[PDB]
């Protein structure tokens, strides 16, 4: 289960 | 910190340093520039966020690790190695506890009060029920339950504010509601919540997508999937 | 460092750092655990270079990521952008150095001089080529021909011991030559003698693959595949 | 122009 990766602006 | 920098300066090195995949230089730059006092933009909200989102998801990984090393250490049939797997794991539990104690202070002092916007003030309070969501993953002790509930209670004021302020589409409102589904299913032991939200957000996303640009057709279409995601894995 | 924690601990953590991918951890405990005095195993050695190679390949290709940016910035048709990408390029070329120092210390205190057999002399004098090396990519000033021929010495000392006590397909005989090649092709601005050096290396391995047992077979012919890469590449 | 890896023990 995935939250927001967000690990790139 | 970083006193002596000038706001623009640490900007521009936190963006430096994401092009050089120097994230935790780029966590004590945005650190560094919320301290100045200033509201965020957009744009740095999004550093901002970008930078922890991966000094804390190297340090959730490598909690994971160590965790699941430790689990087995201590199985039936297990020869004892020493204290040393579950020290290492504290240390980075640790490590990991003050990195989101670093963040839920700065929203504290004093990103959240200042925010005024549905954007700015859902971003940040979408943040602080994720950092809580972090430390709950590793509580164990006479307050994991006042943990989950301060996320709960963080994730449940941005989407009052989203729903009421934003529409069904906006990238950071399905963000929300994708975050606060998986708090419902990994943290909160409540996985009908977290489908029913799901689809929920699904849906009236889907309902409001012909109202966009080309641009933000993508933009919400791909949180979309997210959410399909997670429920074709739930489902 | 790390002078209450017992070296058997400290060895253990480092293979647990590298579990969960903390390399800068890693070299932490390995650090702690040469400065426990003691001659390092040939396994203890690897984690000393697997750690020690993650935490400044890291730095490099940071360093070459802002360099490249500030290179850009130095150009015909340039907006100034203000000193931050050169400062930060120098903030990372510093911290860089530090850890290059800090391996180069290490060796020196006290492991080479303590170094009798040829498998860890050999070992030690190649990493003290690497360290130099990395120091050189960055070096511009009086001293980059000096640390250029510091690297040089300690990579031929190595050469010269390998040549006379392992057999041609020892892996740390051919890292060695391939990492020496290196040097000259990319360092030393000596592309004929790298060329020469990874083709002779690999001609006298080859001669010997017939001695190996399948499991030293694989062993060899995977580093002689890397001089062959190179060798595509250069010719 | 690659040197060892060396980045897995
Ligand atoms: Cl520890
Ligand atoms: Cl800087």
């Amino acid at each position: 289960a995935g939250s927001i990766p967000g690990r790139r602006s | 910190a970083m006193g002596s920098m000038e706001r623009a300066s640490l900007i521009q090195k936190a963006k430096l340093a994401e092009q050089a995949e120097r994230y935790e230089d780029m966590a004590a730059f945005m650190k560094g520039a919320v301290e100045k006092g200033e509201e965020l933009s957009c744009e740095e909200r999004n550093l901002l966020s970008v930078a922890y989102k991966n000094v804390v998801g190297g340090q959730r990984a490598a909690w994971r690790v160590l965790s699941s090393i430790e689990q087995k250490s201590n199985e039936e049939g297990s020869e004892e190695k020493g204290p040393e797997v579950r020290e290492y794991r504290e240390k980075v539990e640790t490590e990991l506890q003050g990195v989101c104690d670093t963040v839920l202070g700065l929203l504290d002092s004093h990103l959240i009060k200042e925010a005024g916007d549905a954007e700015s003030r859902v971003f940040y309070l979408k943040m602080k029920g994720d950092y809580y969501r972090y430390l709950a993953e590793v509580a164990t002790g006479d307050d994991k339950k006042r943990i989950i509930d301060s996320a709960r209670s963080a994730y449940q004021e941005a989407m009052d504010i989203s729903k009421k302020e934003m529409p069904p589409t906006n990238p950071i409102r399905l963000g929300l509601a994708l975050n606060f589904s998986v708090f419902h299913y990994e943290i909160a032991n409540s996985p009908e919540e977290a489908i029913s939200l799901a689809k929920t957000t699904f849906d009236e996303a889907m309902a409001d997508l012909h109202t966009l640009s080309e641009d933000s057709y993508k933009d919400s279409t791909l949180i979309m999937q997210l959410l399909r995601d997670n429920l074709t894995l739930w489902t």
